[PDB]
C-alpha cells in the first residue's frame, strides 16, 4: 500500500524458470540449515549473494527481520546475486 | 496454433497439404505425389493432437485406429444388394479418401495380418480384389500421416534406431518424413509450456 511502490514485489517460487531479469523480493533475512544466507517468503525460499551487496546506510540489518532486496537470479545454481537492501 | 513447438513438423504438414505433382510413366506406372509422415515418440508429446487437427482442416481425411481396423475393413467388403439381389463391393477407409489423407493412430498396435494390405496401398496405390467372382482394381490415392511408440515406454539413445522401432524396414522404407520427438527436462522449457497450457484453459 505504499506510494513508491504500485518494480512490485513479487513471489519468490515465480523465479523457478527465469534466467534473467530483476525481481523486487520481500522476506525474512536468516541462515538456513547448511550455514547459508537465504531469504524466505510464504511461497519458499532462496540462497542469498551478499558479495558485492550495497546496502542503504542509515538502519540495522540483523537476521530474523523482513528485507526489501533487488538483484538478479541465476538458474545454473539457485542464487539471487543482490545489488540494493533496504 | 494451440500446439506449442513442433515448427519442422508444422511445416511438414503443410507440404503433405500441398501434395507434389504425379507423372504418368511408360510400362503403366506413375510415380506418386503424396507425402507421408510417421512420428515416433514419447508418451504425451502432442503426436495424436495434430491427426485430429488434420482431420478437421483438410478438405478429405479419413480417421483409422490400430487395434480397431482390419484388412477387409480398410480396402474393400463383399456385400450384398438387398434392393436389386446382386452381389457387389462396399469401400473400405483407403479408397473411400481418394485424393486425401489417412490419420492412423497407434499404428504399431496394428496386427501383422492387418499391415501387409496397407503396404500395397503404399507402394501400387491400388488395392485388388478377386474374391466371389469379383475380379477387380481399385484405385486408392492417399496421404499417410501416422503415429507410433517405440518398443518401450520411451526413446533410448543408447540403443540402435533399429531395435527402437518394432516396424519392419519394407514399412519404415515407404514414408518421406520419419521425426522422432523427444521430452527432455529443461526449466525454461517447462516455464513457459506450462504459462502456455494455462493461458489455454
Ligand atoms: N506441446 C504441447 N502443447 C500443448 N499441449 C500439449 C503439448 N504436448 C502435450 N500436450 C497435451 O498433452 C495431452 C496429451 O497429448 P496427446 O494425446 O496428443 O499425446 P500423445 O503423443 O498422443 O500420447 P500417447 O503416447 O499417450 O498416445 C493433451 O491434453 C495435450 O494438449
Ligand atoms: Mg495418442
Amino acid at each position: 500500500r505504499n506510494e513508491n511502490f504500485q518494480m512490485s514485489i513479487t513471489p519468490i517460487k515465480n523465479l523457478l524458470g527465469r534466467d534473467a531479469q530483476n525481481f523486487l523480493l520481500l522476506g525474512l533475512l536468516n541462515k538456513n540449515f547448511k550455514g547459508n544466507w537465504s531469504l524466505e517468503d510464504p511461497s519458499g525460499s532462496v540462497e542469498i549473494d551478499i558479495s558485492q551487496t550495497i546496502p542503504t546506510q542509515g538502519h540495522y540489518y540483523v537476521p530474523g527481520c523482513m528485507v526489501l532486496v533487488e538483484g538478479i537470479y541465476y538458474s545454473v545454481g539457485n542464487k539471487f546475486h543482490v545489488t540494493s537492501m533496504t | 496454433p494451440s500446439i506449442y513447438g513442433h515448427d519442422h513438423i508444422k511445416k511438414a504438414i503443410l507440404l503433405m497439404l500441398m501434395g507434389g505433382v504425379e507423372k504418368n510413366l511408360e510400362n503403366g506406372s506413375h510415380l506418386r505425389g503424396d507425402i507421408n509422415i510417421l512420428m515416433v515418440g514419447d508418451p504425451s508429446t502432442a503426436k495424436s493432437q495434430l491427426l485430429r487437427f488434420v482431420l478437421n482442416t483438410a478438405s478429405l481425411a479419413i480417421a483409422t485406429t490400430g487395434r480397431g481396423s482390419s484388412g477387409v475393413g480398410l480396402t474393400a467388403a463383399v456385400t450384398t444388394d438387398r434392393e436389386t439381389g446382386e452381389r457387389r463391393l462396399e469401400a473400405g477407409a483407403m479408397v473411400l479418401a481418394d485424393r486425401g489423407v489417412v490419420c492412423i493412430d497407434e499404428f504399431d498396435k496394428m496386427t501383422d495380418v492387418d499391415r501387409v494390405a496397407i503396404h500395397e496401398v503404399m507402394e501400387q496405390q491400388t488395392v485388388t480384389i478377386a474374391k466371389a467372382g469379383i475380379h477387380t482394381t481399385l484405385n486408392a490415392r492417399c496421404s499417410v500421416i501416422a503415429a507410433a511408440n517405440p518398443v518401450f515406454g520411451q526413446y533410448d539413445v543408447n540403443r540402435d534406431p533399429h531395435q527402437n522401432i518394432a516396424l519392419p524396414d519394407s514399412l519404415l522404407s515407404r514414408f518421406d518424413l520419419l521425426f522422432v520427438v523427444t521430452d527432455d527436462i529443461n526449466e525454461i522449457r517447462d516455464r513457459s509450456i506450462s504459462e502456455h497450457v494455462l493461458r489455454t484453459h
